[PDB]
C-alpha cells in the first residue's frame, strides 16, 4: 500500500480588529529590520488574488509577481529564506 | 578557504579607469570575499633598490648561510614548527566575541559606511568579514576571549584592502574639495608641492585633510596622479 474548532476561533477573533495587517506583515521577518513596505506586497502574495474564470474557457490570473532590483546583501538575499520557510509549498531555485 | 589571484584583462591595472571595468568579475563575487588587495607595481627607485639587493643575496648562496643567523635569534619559523602551531590552535582555541568588542565593532562599521554614502552622492557579509578576522587573531595568543587590541588590527587590514579597492574634522574635508573645485580649472596640472604650501602654511587646513581628500577625488575619475602622486591633474568634473 503507498500512503501519499480552537483554531478557527482564534482566526475570527483576531480579524475584528483594525490593525491586522500591519501586524501580520511585521511578523513575517522580524530579524529584518524596517521595510514595512516590502513586507507588506509579500503577505498579499501569499494569500493570492482571486482566478476569474469566464463562461467560454478564458481563465484569468490571480497571482502577484514581485520583483526586487537594489544593492547586494540589502534584506533580498535572507528575505527569499524566510519565504520558503513560511509558505506550504516553495522551491528554492 | 578560497586563495585565488587574479589578473587584469588590459595587463595593468589602470587608474585613470573605475575599478569595476579593469577587473572581470561580477558584484557577487567581490562580495563573497573577506580581504581584497591590489598589488600595484609602483616604479620606485627607492624600492627597487632594496628588492635588488634581497633577490641578489639569495641567489648568491647566502640563503642557507643566514639561516643559521636568523634562527639562533628567534626571529624566523621553521616550516616543521609552524605546521604543528596551525592545527594546535584549530582544535584547543575556540574563541568568541566579547561584549565590550562588540560595542566597538558596531559603532565603527556605521562610520566607514557613511564615508562611502557621501561619496555616492559595503554590505551585510562585510561585517561578518571583520569578525572572522578578530576573531582569527586571539586564536593566534591562544586567548578565548577578542579584546579590544584585537579589533583595531581587524579594522587596519580591512581598510588596507577594501576602502583602497573602491566635527571639525568632517568640516574641513567638504571646504578643501569645494575650494579645489573652483581654484583649479578643470584640467589644472599642478604639482602636489605647490597645494601643500597654500594649505598647511596658511593655518587654515591640516596634512591629514591633504591626503585624504586627494584620495576621494581620485576614485570619482576627477584627479588623476601623475608622476607616482607628484603631480594632480584634473579630469573629470
Amino acid at each position: 500500500t503507498v500512503y501519499p474548532d480552537f483554531d478557527i476561533r482564534n482566526i475570527n477573533k483576531l480579524s475584528k480588529k483594525k490593525d491586522i495587517f500591519d501586524i501580520l506583515s511585521q511578523s513575517l521577518a522580524p530579524s529584518i529590520y524596517g521595510h514595512d513596505h516590502i513586507k507588506k506586497a509579500i503577505l498579499l502574495m501569499l494569500m493570492g488574488g482571486v482566478e476569474k474564470n469566464l463562461e467560454n474557457g478564458s481563465h484569468l490570473r490571480g497571482d502577484i509577481n514581485i520583483l526586487m532590483v537594489g544593492d547586494p546583501s540589502t534584506a533580498k538575499s535572507q528575505l527569499l529564506r524566510f519565504v520558503l520557510n513560511t509558505a506550504s509549498l516553495a522551491i528554492a531555485t | 578557504s578560497v586563495l585565488a589571484a587574479a589578473n587584469p584583462i588590459y595587463g595593468r591595472y589602470d587608474d585613470l579607469k573605475s575599478p569595476g571595468d579593469n577587473i572581470d568579475f561580477q558584484t557577487t563575487i567581490l562580495s563573497r570575499f573577506d580581504m581584497i588587495f591590489i598589488v600595484k607595481d609602483d616604479h620606485n627607485e627607492e624600492r627597487d633598490i632594496s628588492i635588488a639587493n634581497h633577490v641578489i643575496n639569495i641567489h648568491t648562496g647566502n640563503a642557507n648561510a643566514m639561516q643559521n643567523q636568523q634562527e639562533e635569534n628567534g626571529s624566523e619559523i621553521s616550516i616543521e614548527k609552524m605546521k604543528r602551531y596551525i592545527t594546535y590552535c584549530r582544535l584547543k582555541c575556540a574563541p568568541r566575541l566579547s561584549p565590550q568588542a562588540a560595542e566597538k565593532l558596531s559603532s565603527n562599521f556605521v562610520t566607514i559606511r557613511k564615508q562611502l554614502l557621501i561619496n555616492e552622492l559595503i554590505t551585510i557579509r562585510q561585517l561578518e568579514a571583520i569578525i572572522r578576522i578578530t576573531e582569527s587573531l586571539a586564536k593566534l595568543e591562544l586567548s578565548p576571549i577578542a579584546q579590544e587590541r584585537h579589533v583595531d588590527e581587524a579594522i587596519r587590514l580591512f581598510q588596507a584592502s577594501t576602502m583602497d579597492a573602491a566635527g571639525t574634522s568632517l568640516s574641513e574635508i567638504r571646504r578643501f574639495e569645494q575650494e579645489l573645485k573652483r581654484r583649479l580649472p578643470i584640467g589644472w596640472s599642478t604639482s602636489y608641492q605647490t597645494l601643500r604650501r597654500e594649505f598647511v602654511d596658511t593655518h587654515r587646513f591640516s596634512q591629514l585633510a591633504l591626503d585624504k581628500a586627494l584620495y576621494a577625488l581620485e576614485k570619482h575619475e576627477t584627479i588623476q596622479l601623475r608622476h607616482q602622486g607628484q603631480n594632480i591633474y584634473r579630469s573629470g568634473v
